[PDB]
């Protein structure tokens, strides 16, 4: 009843296309968050011409929803109340210290706002409804899970940058000159993929019939949602992550200089959607990268 | 009691009984160990007040679940 | 473990002179030597080759975890020895790219042949019949087809990693890459061979146990001078499931069931990659596949969307995003 | 028919049940009771595999697949044509095989021999049960069997074993391939030992034990002898039977992670943490 | 240019042929012993017939 | 095409023009499965072939510090993964290496 | 082998063990209790 | 009724019976930790209007 | 093999044994039934 | 209680005895380096208030 | 076998050298509290 499995199937009965979970150790997982997850303040928005000296990506919300969105950030970033973290508190509009040193935490969240909506603007395909907000990677820390930096060329997270195609399998009978993919290209893909399914904490049927791993027709239709979400970590990575390079100090830096990339747990954080599927962007229109969120139009002043 | 030490050798018993009490006591050491309320190595220094007690209800928020959909 | 014959529970016996006419000969049977453990000319060079081979792998492995030798045992099983990267075809090398997989291929091929020639001289000089030099050579041949193999396919990067873990991985990525190796036939009928195996080795092992109290492991005057042990042994089996073997004919069944394992094995291994390059494929092809309700279906837009790239070679750079 | 021996052992005795009633032969075959039951068992589970054959897509043996029920019907027996049917074989199965065993032990005892294949064969009867009784009811639901079907039981196996990432790190599955491997092995040589001193080359006298074992002490380096060799085999057979139900049994009633991950206990012994 | 047809295929059948004739070779090996048959109505032999008993020469010592 | 036409006087199924007594159902096999036709077929219903690789025109070597000492391919995944002892973890690439004159 | 003598002098000392034995049992218990109860 | 034990060895009957109800009790006790209302390790110290309950008839 | 009067005399040791123990159990149901009611 | 030196071997009692002491004393050290609160060849010259602690209910 | 001489001798060398150790395990556990106490 605690040793005990839960499983969940997710394909044909005969198939053995099934989720396996320890019930204690899920439980566990599961109210490790469900307690820490944080209360977004009540709703609201009233009228006014926008008094903002330097505001560059928020200028479309109403001044409530506007503070209301800075208490969010804090509170999913920073902790609560913590405006220090990006902010001369004296000169909200200030981007440098007193020191004339920039305040290189704002100048990051300026571009996190810009990133979080491109994500869900863009990338629909990949989040839908649920959508992020900073406290699906940050969840209430300035250093997200999952970071990764260069090392070796053969490295697999560099699907999630530069590289492109991850296809070993012939799609016909006879061998051809169309797939001359080695079996250590093979192993490369495998490597990838158990890398997938631990960030999910899924197993290959999530998204395969084993039977025939290039199956999209047998594989469930989680298969194709996982293939926009290497899309959309190509763009955040290569767009947005990757050249906050100079921005940084070099303490958050690699060893080759590198800012700090993301990957599917950085997300997921081992669980099959974010959060176990907690809707915040819903109540969050600041981060929308749509004119309505499920039906619900934009606030738009 | 003694006519049970004629129904059964007693050095059968006496290893019989030792094997289970020994058996026994690490299944109940190791049984506290694994839990949170009497990790005792890690929390023993914790008074009764600040000891876990497992849940009076468990949380919920209905568009969460643990488990992914399916079937 | 205790056992239900009396034969070496207790009171068994010491020839303090030598059996042969615990002790041993030393003397011939012919002109074969019955003394030390057979060499011969090859056994002696056999050591000698598979000795570099099985030095070649270690020493690779050990250099792999920096010489250290806590981590070289207990990193033991993932360390390997590993084939050429693919671009070489079938060019030798260079000596830390797969220069020493060769060479320990090489080494253990050989010796594994003088092995061969060892066992094929020792049956004749003990005047045996030929049966176990073939039987090795059926596993001998499965172990070629993991070179013939890579190179009908042209790159040596195809063969097997000397590793514990590592070939395992291989095993499983020369399935994926030829699209399910469980739809290949010879595999099927491999496999087939292999629980036949076991099937009979149990079917034998115990009947022979059942009547050892009668005198059934004496197979060899069982097959000359047929008692009681052997009629028992076929009526068993007759009565059981309507037919039966000899106690000779019994060994060439076990004979043949090994034998075929291997041999249907190395088939299917050199049709893979040269005839057939996805195997599931072939089994729609030829009726094989059971068909299940579709589990997700795609739009046109998807179908061109969702078509991916074949992998390609690792970046060589280290990008700057700096603009 | 009889072998030109064998009317002298066709005696009474030896049943385990029904006494006299069922003692006799039907040709070749003993009967009995438990012959008795096992035709009842063959007859209905394979006239239901052909019923679901019939009510399939097909009929080419290859792609015929009798799938158990969704997990959702738990331990309930389903509907018929939602894998109920496959519930029903599955009962003809478990007895028709262990009818198999027992009459297997009336024929011994009838010659009285030992024991040993029943008991042989009911390892191969556990790792059955082990499938689709045994984990299945450890999981809570019978749909966790492998489907009645040539290939499309393949398809579960592979699929079992990727719900485990990398199957071949399963412990007890790689003693178990160990065990059926080295069965091969061993019985190749006792099979070639055997017949190559039978049947010598032409113009050669027949060989002798002591020519066997010296060629086995000089391939293994000892000498196992003949009732060695035997033991050894169904060891290794029936043992890799029951390493096999073990690999099996452990994978999700007990273990529920990849397999590769279960190895950090080795990196974490504290010689070497 | 035959669709169908293909080199697996023809590997295939050929060890179809191969097989059936190793388990014929197999059935006359095993009754070398204790047949022909008896019944009434007189020997019987199955099929495949059985290969002849097998004297084996034994090893002289004089 | 979907349905068999209803007889509005008695809501009873129409075949072939003529009434059926009881409740019609379009039979099929279990599940709804049918057997695949072909290669062809089970190919239609797939993605398109997977694009042409991308190969590098000419290869420049790494750092020597950014080389892996360990070749097995899955190494990542099936051990570094879980594997974070620290002098195991230094290990794992080549170390720094100069020409003596640049010291 | 066993007499009833040696039964009724054997079954002296293996009451006061099993005596002395629930006694320390018993102590740990309150102990036990007295840290940390479980109801 | 004491004629029962010329029927059995009281030997035997003993061991079988301390053998019977050692894993009865053990399987009881282990049912009994695995369920939510009675896991006292854990929760044995609420009240008995606090412990767990399992899901009622919801008409929903 | 017991006689008719070591049966006898086991029988008395055997009911009262038995007796005893459910006499035991039902004070343990009676505090359990106390600390936390299944009905 | 002597007498259960005529019941039992001292030879092979006394090495029963050393054998099951070694491997307690290993298995309770090795539990304890296992721990955060007494991994004591990392953080042994810590304070006793200054040792870490397993995790409190929350102050509710 | 032994007799009982020999086994009241032994006895006597068993008891003190159990008792000396469980002196020493003490004296150990007064100086692991002392260090570091677990409760
Ligand atoms: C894939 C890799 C691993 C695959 C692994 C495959 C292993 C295969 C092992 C089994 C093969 C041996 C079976 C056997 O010999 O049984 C005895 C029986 C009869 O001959 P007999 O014993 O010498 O003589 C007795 C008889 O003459 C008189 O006995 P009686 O009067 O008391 O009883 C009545 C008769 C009536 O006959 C029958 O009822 C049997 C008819 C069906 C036989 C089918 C055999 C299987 C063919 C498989 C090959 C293929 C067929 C397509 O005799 C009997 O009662 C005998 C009952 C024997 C029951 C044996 C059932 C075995 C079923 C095996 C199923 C195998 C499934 C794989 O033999 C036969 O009937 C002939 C069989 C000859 C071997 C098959 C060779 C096929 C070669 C290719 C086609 C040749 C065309 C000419
Ligand atoms: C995901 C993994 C894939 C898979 C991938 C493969 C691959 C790849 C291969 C097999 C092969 C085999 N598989 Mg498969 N296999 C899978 C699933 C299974 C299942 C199952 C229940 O699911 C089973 C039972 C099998 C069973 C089998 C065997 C029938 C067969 C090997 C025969 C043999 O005896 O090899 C063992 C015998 C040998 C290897 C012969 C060795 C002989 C030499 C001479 C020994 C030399 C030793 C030397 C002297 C000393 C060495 C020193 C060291 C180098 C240091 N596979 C799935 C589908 N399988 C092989 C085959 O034949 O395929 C057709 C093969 O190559
Ligand atoms: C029919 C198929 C099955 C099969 C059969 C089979 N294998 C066989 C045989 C047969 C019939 C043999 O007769 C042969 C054998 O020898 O058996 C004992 C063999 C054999 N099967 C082997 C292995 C094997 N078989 C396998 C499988 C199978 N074998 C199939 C299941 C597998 C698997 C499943 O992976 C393995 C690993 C070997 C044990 C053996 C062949 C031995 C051989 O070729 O050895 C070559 C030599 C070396 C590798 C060198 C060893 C070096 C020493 C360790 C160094 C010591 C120092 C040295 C002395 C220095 C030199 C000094 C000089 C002066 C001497
Ligand atoms: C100890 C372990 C090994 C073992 C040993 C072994 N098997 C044995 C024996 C022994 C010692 C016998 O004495 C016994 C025998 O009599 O052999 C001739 C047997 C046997 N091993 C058999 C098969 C077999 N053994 C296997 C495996 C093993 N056998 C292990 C490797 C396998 C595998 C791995 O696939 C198979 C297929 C039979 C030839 C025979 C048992 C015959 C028997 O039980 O007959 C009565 C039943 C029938 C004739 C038919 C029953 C039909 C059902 C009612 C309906 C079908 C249900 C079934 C589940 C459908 C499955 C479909 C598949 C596509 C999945
Ligand atoms: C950090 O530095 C930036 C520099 O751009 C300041 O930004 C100025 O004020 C913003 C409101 C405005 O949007 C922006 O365009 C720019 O005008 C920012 O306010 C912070 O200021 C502090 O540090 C400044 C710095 O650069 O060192 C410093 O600026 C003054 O001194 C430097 C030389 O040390 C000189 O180059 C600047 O021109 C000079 N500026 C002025 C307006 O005097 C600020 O000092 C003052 C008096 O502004 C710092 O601000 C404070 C309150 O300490
Ligand atoms: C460093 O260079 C390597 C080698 O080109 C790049 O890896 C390529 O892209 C991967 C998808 C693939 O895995 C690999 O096989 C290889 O094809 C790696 O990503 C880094 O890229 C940057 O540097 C590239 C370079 O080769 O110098 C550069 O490529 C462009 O510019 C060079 C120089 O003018 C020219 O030779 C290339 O043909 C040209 N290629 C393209 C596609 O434009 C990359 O620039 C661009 C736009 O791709 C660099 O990428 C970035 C983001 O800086
Ligand atoms: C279902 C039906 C049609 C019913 C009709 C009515 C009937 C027939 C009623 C009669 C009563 C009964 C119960 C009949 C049984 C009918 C059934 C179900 C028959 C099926 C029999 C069956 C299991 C066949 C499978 C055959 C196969 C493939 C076996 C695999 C193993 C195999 C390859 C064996 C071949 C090698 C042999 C012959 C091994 C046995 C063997 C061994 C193992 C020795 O060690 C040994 C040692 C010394 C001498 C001889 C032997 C010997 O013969
Ligand atoms: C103990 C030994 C027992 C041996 C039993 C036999 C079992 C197995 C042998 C299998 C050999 C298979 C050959 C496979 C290659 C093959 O078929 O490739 C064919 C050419 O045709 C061919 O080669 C034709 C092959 C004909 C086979 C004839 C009989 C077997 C000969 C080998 C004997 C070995 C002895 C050992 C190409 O096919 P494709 O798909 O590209 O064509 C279409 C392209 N659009
Ligand atoms: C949450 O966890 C789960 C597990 C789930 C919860 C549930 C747990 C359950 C179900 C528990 C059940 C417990 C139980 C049930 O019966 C427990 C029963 C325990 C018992 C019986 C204990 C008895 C101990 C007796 C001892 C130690 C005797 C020692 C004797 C000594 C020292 C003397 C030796 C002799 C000497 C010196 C000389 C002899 C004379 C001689 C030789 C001469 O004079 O010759
Ligand atoms: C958190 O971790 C978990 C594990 C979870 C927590 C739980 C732990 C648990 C359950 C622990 C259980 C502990 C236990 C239970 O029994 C512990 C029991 C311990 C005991 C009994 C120790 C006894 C030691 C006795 C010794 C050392 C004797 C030495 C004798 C000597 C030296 C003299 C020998 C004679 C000599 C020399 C002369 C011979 C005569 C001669 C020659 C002559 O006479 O000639
Ligand atoms: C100091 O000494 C030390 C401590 C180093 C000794 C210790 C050594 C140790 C610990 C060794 C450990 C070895 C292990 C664990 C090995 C594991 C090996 C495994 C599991 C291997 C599995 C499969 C390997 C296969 C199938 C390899 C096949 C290779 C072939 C067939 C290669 C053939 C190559 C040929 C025929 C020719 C090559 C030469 C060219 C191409 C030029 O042709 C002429
Ligand atoms: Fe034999």
């Amino acid at each position: 009843g605690d040793a005990a499995t839960d499983t969940v199937q997710v394909g044909y009965r005969g198939t053995a296309m099934e989720q396996n979970y320890d019930h204690g150790d899920l439980k566990t997982k599961f109210a490790q968050v469900k307690l820490p997850q944080s209360p977004p303040p009540a709703g609201e928005s009233p009228p006014g011409p926008l008094p903002w000296k330097n505001v560059q990506v928020l200028n479309d919300i109403s001044i409530a929803e506007f503070n209301r969105t800075m208490i969010a950030m804090s509170t999913w970033v920073a902790g609560t109340g913590n405006c220090a973290y990006c902010h001369n508190v004296a000169a909200f509009q200030d981007d440098t210290l007193p020191n004339g040193k920039p305040l290189y935490t704002k100048i990051v969240a300026r571009r996190m706002l810009q990133m979080t909506r491109n994500i869900n603007g863009n990338y629909s395909q990949h989040v839908k409804n649920t959508g992020v907000t900073c406290y699906t990677c940050h969840m209430g820390k300035p250093l997200p899970n999952g970071l990764w930096f260069y090392s070796s060329q053969t490295d697999y997270l560099r699907h999630y940058l530069d590289r492109d195609g991850a296809r070993v399998i012939t799609q016909g009978v006879a061998p051809s000159n169309a797939n001359r993919s080695s079996t250590k290209q093979a192993e490369w893909t495998y490597a990838l993929m158990i890398s997938q399914s631990r960030s999910l904490g899924v197993n290959c049927t999530y998204c395969h019939n084993t039977r025939q791993f290039a199956s999209w027709r047998e594989a469930p239709p989680a298969r194709v949602t996982a293939y926009h979400g290497i899309l959309m970590l190509r763009d955040v990575n290569q767009n947005y992550l990757a050249p906050l390079q100079p921005v940084y100090p070099a303490v958050r830096l690699g060893a080759m200089g590198d800012a700090p990339k993301a990957q599917c747990v950085t997300c997921h954080n081992g669980a099959y959607k974010p959060l176990y599927g907690a809707q915040m962007a819903k109540d969050f229109p600041a981060m929308w990268g749509r004119a309505d969120w499920n039906g619900v139009p934009f606030p738009g002043i | 009691m003694h006519r049970i030490w004629l129904m059964y050798d007693p050095r059968r018993v006496m290893v019989a009984l030792v094997g289970f009490l020994a058996v026994l006591a690490l299944v109940i050491h190791f049984v506290l160990l694994s839990s949170q309320r009497y990790s005792w190595i890690e929390n023993g220094t914790l008074g009764a007040d600040q000891a876990p007690v497992g849940a009076s209800a468990p949380a919920a928020a209905a568009e969460m679940s643990p488990l992914p959909p399916g079937r | 473990m205790l056992e239900y014959q009396n034969l070496f529970t207790r009171v068994q016996v010491r020839t303090v002179p030598e059996p042969g006419i615990f002790s041993y000969l030393a003397g011939k049977f012919g002109d074969a030597q019955i003394g030390p453990i057979y060499l011969g000319w090859a056994g002696v060079l056999s050591l000698i080759f598979g000795f570099i081979a099985i030095e070649i792998i270690g020493l690779n492995m050990w250099a792999s975890v920096g010489w250290d030798p806590v981590e070289f045992i207990r990193q033991l099983p993932w360390l390997a020895l590993e084939p050429p990267p693919p671009q070489y075809g079938l060019r030798v090398p260079p000596l830390n790219q797969g220069g020493w997989y060769l060479m320990a291929g090489f080494f253990l091929t050989v010796s594994i042949i003088l092995w061969w020639i060892r066992i094929y001289r020792r049956a004749r000089a003990l005047q045996m019949g030929s049966h176990l030099p073939w039987a090795f050579a059926s596993a001998i041949f499965l172990y070629s087809t993991f070179f013939f193999q890579p190179l009908l396919v042209g790159s040596w990067s195809e063969m097997v990693p000397f590793g514990i873990f590592p070939h395992l991985d291989w095993t499983s990525a020369f399935s994926i890459r030829y699209g399910n190796l469980y739809y290949n036939p010879f595999h099927a009928l491999s496999i087939a061979f292999l629980y036949g195996s076991a099937v009979l080795f149990a079917m034998h092992g115990a009947t022979i146990l059942a009547v050892a109290r009668m005198g059934g492991e004496r197979e060899i005057e069982q097959i000359t001078d047929r008692g009681t042990a052997a009629e028992r042994s076929m009526l068993f089996w007759r009565w059981c499931m309507g037919f039966n073997a000899t106690m000779e004919s019994i060994h060439r069944w076990a004979w043949w069931f090994a034998v075929l394992t291997t041999f249907t094995g190395g088939i299917g291994i050199l049709l893979t990659g040269t005839v057939v390059d996805n195997w599931y494929l072939w089994g729609v092809k030829h009726g094989l596949v059971a068909p299940y309700p579709a589990q997700n279906q795609l739009t046109p837009e998807q179908q061109d969307l969702l078509r991916g790239r074949y992998q390609g070679t690792a970046p060589d750079s280290f990008p700057s995003y700096v603009v | 028919a009889m072998l030109s021996f064998e009317k002298k052992y066709r005696v009474r005795g030896g049943t385990l049940i029904g006494g006299d009633l069922f003692d006799f032969w039907f040709g070749p075959f003993y009967v009995g009771f438990f012959g008795v039951t096992t035709i009842f068992f063959v007859t209905l589970g394979t006239l239901l595999c052909v019923w679901g054959a019939a009510m399939g897509p097909t009929w080419n043996l290859w792609q015929i697949n009798i799938a158990p029920p969704d997990l959702k019907y738990g331990l309930g027996l389903a509907p018929l044509r939602e894998g109920g049917l496959w519930q029903i074989i599955t009962l003809c199965a478990l007895g028709a095989f262990g009818s198999w065993a027992l009459r297997q032990a009336e024929i011994a005892r009838k010659l009285g021999m030992g024991m040993h294949i029943p008991w042989a064969y009911g390892g191969a009867i556990l790792a059955y049960t082990t499938l689709v009784v045994i984990r299945p009811f450890l999981l809570g639901a019978w749909g966790h069997g492998f489907p009645y079907g040539i290939f499309s039981h393949l398809d579960w196996v592979s699929n079992v074993g990727y719900q485990y990432l990398h199957f071949h790190y399963n412990p007890a599955h790689m003693i178990a391939v160990t065990f059926f491997f080295t069965n091969c092995l061993a019985l190749a040589m006792h099979g070639s030992l055997i017949l190559s001193v039978t049947n010598p080359p032409k113009g050669t006298p027949t060989g002798t034990s002591e020519q066997e074992n010296v060629f086995f002490r000089d391939l293994l380096g000892y000498s196992i002898g003949a009732i060695g060799i035997h033991r050894l085999g169904l060891f290794l057979a029936v043992g890799a039977a029951v390493w096999s139900a073990i690999c099996i049994v452990i994978s999700g009633p007990f273990w529920t992670q990849g397999w590769p991950e279960w190895w950090n206990w080795w990196l974490n012994l504290p010689i070497w943490k | 240019m035959m669709e169908y047809i293909d080199g697996a295929q023809i590997a295939l059948y050929a060890f179809w042929l191969f097989f059936f004739g190793l388990i014929i070779y197999l059935r006359r090996e095993d009754k070398r012993e204790g047949y022909p048959l008896e019944s009434p109505q007189g020997p019987r032999d199955g099929w495949p017939k059985g290969a002849p008993k097998k004297t084996y020469v034994h090893r002289d010592h004089g | 095409p979907t349905a068999w036409p209803v007889d509005p006087t008695t809501g009873q199924t129409l075949i072939n023009g003529r009434p059926v007594v009881g409740r019609v159902f379009i039979m099929r096999k279990t599940d709804g499965t049918v057997k695949y036709p072909n290669v062809a077929d089970v190919v239609a219903h797939e993605a398109l072939a997977p694009l042409p690789p991308v190969v590098g025109s000419s290869y420049q070597q790494a750092p020597i510090t950014n080389q892996r000492r360990m070749r097995g391919i899955m190494i990542q995944s099936t051990l570094w993964d879980m594997d974070r002892k620290r002098s195991a973890t230094r290990q794992r690439y080549y170390p720094a290496s100069t020409p003596a004159n640049q010291l | 082998g066993m007499t009833e003598e040696e039964a009724r002098r054997f079954h002296g000392y293996m009451v006061t063990g099993t005596l002395g034995y629930v006694v320390v049992a018993s102590v740990a218990h309150f102990l036990a209790w007295s840290w940390r109860p479980w109801f």
